[PDB]
């Protein structure tokens, strides 16, 4: 609840560190899918190095 | 690279907008800009989760935020000509939802 930029900014900096996917409305396990995709991407990137 | 995270995106957007453009007019323009920033952060940070989210990797960027700010500014100026705290109901909610 604010009427000026400063209140909203202080609310922004007060946000908790833990940004679960539930923030966006996505299920919290979408991070698991993202990590699996990035792991497979790392596998492929290493593989192309021959 | 831009730092991942909703908070970083909102801070960057807030620092982008000059305070003169966010504090003038009715005192509700600030909260309108905050809602715009939150919406932009949501639709730009969901972009990372391309499969589960924005099916295709769309290009929502700075120009879109500037255009949305211009729209909000013009329609709030036209709806509320003065400088009093315009009531929440009189806010052109339908105009902002439809244009965006």
């Amino acid at each position: 609840d604010g009427i000026r930029r400063e209140e909203f900014v202080q609310w922004v900096e007060l946000l908790p560190d833990t940004q679960t996917p539930s923030w966006l409305g996505l299920p919290n396990n979408a991070e698991r899918v993202l990590l699996t995709t990035q792991g497979v991407d790392m596998i492929s990137k290493m593989l192309k190095m021959q | 690279e831009p730092p991942p995270g909703v908070k970083a995106n909102m801070l960057r957007t807030f620092s982008s907008i000059p305070v003169s453009r966010i504090c003038k007019s009715p005192n509700e323009r600030a909260r309108l800009y905050f809602l715009l920033a939150w919406f932009h952060a949501i639709i730009q940070e969901r972009l990372r989760y391309a499969p589960l989210g924005w099916s295709k990797k769309y290009e929502f960027g700075e120009s879109d935020l500037r255009s949305a700010c211009d729209t909000v500014d013009t329609w709030l100026d036209d709806t509320a000509k003065g400088r009093q705290n315009i009531s929440p109901d009189k806010i052109p909610w339908s105009a902002l939802k439809t244009l965006m």
